[PDB]
This record gives structure tokens, C-alpha cells and sequence, in this order.
């Protein structure tokens, strides 16, 4: 019921993912479907480990470099900031200016905004 | 006996419960070949 009528528009790409889709949804039988899914169930638990481990390691990197920005005492870091990489809300333009502010005048709690998520892309009858 | 059936309509004498049946082998029977030919042509 609430579908955004950009996701029904009729483009020469859509006509094509429909096939790939209905091979994958009628072409296949369920079984291999299934095998297939738990396969990739245990490879996205394997990446989410690998992930949080290094976020963990860039918050100690971070509270290492607050240290030559103040020069001084500043060896904390910011949760904000560890909690928000977990959950992908920075773009790679925000963590760079976010390292260069600690680099240069510590301030660790200091956040770049957020990010606002990414409209979709359409051309014209092509996709 | 055989007069009834050699002078009337053949579809009206036949059930649909066979054409269901035929039509049923037949789709299980030609399922596979989107996946097989794909698997064939690709190398
Ligand atoms: C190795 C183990 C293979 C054992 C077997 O009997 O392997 C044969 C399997 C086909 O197995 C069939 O697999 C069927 C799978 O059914 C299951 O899945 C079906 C949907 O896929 C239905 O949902 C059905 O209800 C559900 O039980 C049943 O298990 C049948 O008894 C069994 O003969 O082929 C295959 O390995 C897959 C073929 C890939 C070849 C390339
Ligand atoms: C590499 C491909 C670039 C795509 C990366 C996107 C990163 C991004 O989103 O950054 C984040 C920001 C985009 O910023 C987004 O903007 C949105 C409004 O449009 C909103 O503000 C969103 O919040 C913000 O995320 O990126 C930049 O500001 C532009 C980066 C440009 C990088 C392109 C590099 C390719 C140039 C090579 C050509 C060389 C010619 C000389
Ligand atoms: C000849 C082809 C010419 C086109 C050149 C390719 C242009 C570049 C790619 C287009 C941008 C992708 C748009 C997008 O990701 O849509 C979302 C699509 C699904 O399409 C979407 O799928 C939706 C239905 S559903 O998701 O599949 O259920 C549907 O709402 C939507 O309209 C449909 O677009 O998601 C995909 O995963 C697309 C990945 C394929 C990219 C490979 C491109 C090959 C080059």
C-alpha cells in the first residue's frame, strides 16, 4: 500500500532486472533457494564480526590522535561517534574532516552532521 | 454403446479432471529449461 511510484515506473533497465528477478523466483527450485540462504546467513556473520572489530580499533586510533591535537590530556574518545560507524551514518567525507578537527584542536566532541540517505538514480527511459 | 459417443460433441463428454492431468505432466515435465539452457550456454 505505500509504494513511492518510483519504484513502478517502466524503464528499459526494469525490463531486464525482471528477468534476472523471475529466474531467481520461478526458475529455481526452492531447495537450492534455501541451502543458498543459509550460506549466506553465516558469511554476514562472519563480515559483522570482522566489522565490529574494527570499529573498536578506530576508536582507540581516534583517542590516540585527540592526544597530538591537544597536545596535552585528552585520551578519551566519542560513543556518538563509535555508534554512529556501526550503524553507517557517516559518509567518507565527514570521517576525514572529523580527523583532521581532532588532529588539530582535540575537541572530541566535535560531530560532523550525519548522512541523509541516497535518493534513487533515474535517467529516462533508460533506467 | 458406441453410437452415443460417435454422434455427439467430444469436449462435452470428456472431463476437465484429465485436461487438468495433461497439463499438469506436461509444466512438470518442461520446467528445467530456463535453468538448463542458461547452464549449458555459459560455458
Ligand atoms: C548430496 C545430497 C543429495 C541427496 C538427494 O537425494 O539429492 C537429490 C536432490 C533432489 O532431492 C529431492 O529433493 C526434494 C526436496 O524437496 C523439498 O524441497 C522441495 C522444494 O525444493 C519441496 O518443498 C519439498 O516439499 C521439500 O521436501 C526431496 O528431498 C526429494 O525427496 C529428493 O529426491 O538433488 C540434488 O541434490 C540437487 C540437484 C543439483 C544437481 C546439480
Ligand atoms: C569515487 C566515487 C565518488 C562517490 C563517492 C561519494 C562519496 C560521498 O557521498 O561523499 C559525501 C559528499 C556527498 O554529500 C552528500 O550530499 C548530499 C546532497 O547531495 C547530502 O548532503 C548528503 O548528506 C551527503 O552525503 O561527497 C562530496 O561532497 C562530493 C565528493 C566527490 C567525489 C567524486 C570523486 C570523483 C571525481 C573524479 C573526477 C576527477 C576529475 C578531476
Ligand atoms: C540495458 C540496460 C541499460 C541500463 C544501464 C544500467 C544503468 C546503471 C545501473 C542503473 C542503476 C541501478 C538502479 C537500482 O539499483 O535499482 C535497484 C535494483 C533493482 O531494480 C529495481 O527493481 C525494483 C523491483 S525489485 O527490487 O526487483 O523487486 C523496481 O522497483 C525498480 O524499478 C527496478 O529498477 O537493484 C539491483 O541490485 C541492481 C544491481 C544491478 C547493477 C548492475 C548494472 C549492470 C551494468
Amino acid at each position: 500500500t505505500d509504494i513511492p511510484w518510483a519504484e513502478k515506473r517502466w524503464t528499459l533497465f526494469s525490463t531486464v532486472w525482471y528477468l534476472v528477478q523471475q529466474l531467481r523466483f520461478v526458475g529455481t527450485p526452492p531447495a537450492l533457494r534455501y541451502v543458498a540462504f543459509l550460506g549466506w546467513r553465516a558469511l554476514m556473520f562472519q563480515v559483522y564480526a570482522a566489522h565490529k572489530a574494527l570499529v573498536l580499533w578506530q576508536c582507540k586510533l581516534d583517542a590516540g590522535l585527540a592526544r597530538i591535537g591537544s597536545g596535552g590530556a585528552t585520551a578519551t574518545f566519542s560513543k556518538t561517534m563509535a555508534l554512529r560507524r556501526l550503524h553507517w551514518r557517516n559518509s567518507p567525507l565527514a570521517e576525514a574532516l572529523y580527523a583532521l578537527n581532532l588532529y588539530k584542536t582535540g575537541r572530541v566532541h566535535l560531530l560532523p552532521p550525519v548522512a541523509k540517505p541516497i535518493p534513487r538514480p533515474t535517467f529516462f527511459w533508460l533506467f | 454403446g458406441f453410437l452415443v459417443e460417435w454422434s455427439s460433441d467430444f469436449i462435452t463428454i470428456i472431463p476437465e479432471n484429465v485436461d487438468i492431468y495433461i497439463w499438469n505432466v506436461f509444466s512438470k515435465i518442461y520446467r528445467t529449461i530456463p535453468l538448463s539452457f542458461i547452464s549449458t550456454t555459459l560455458g
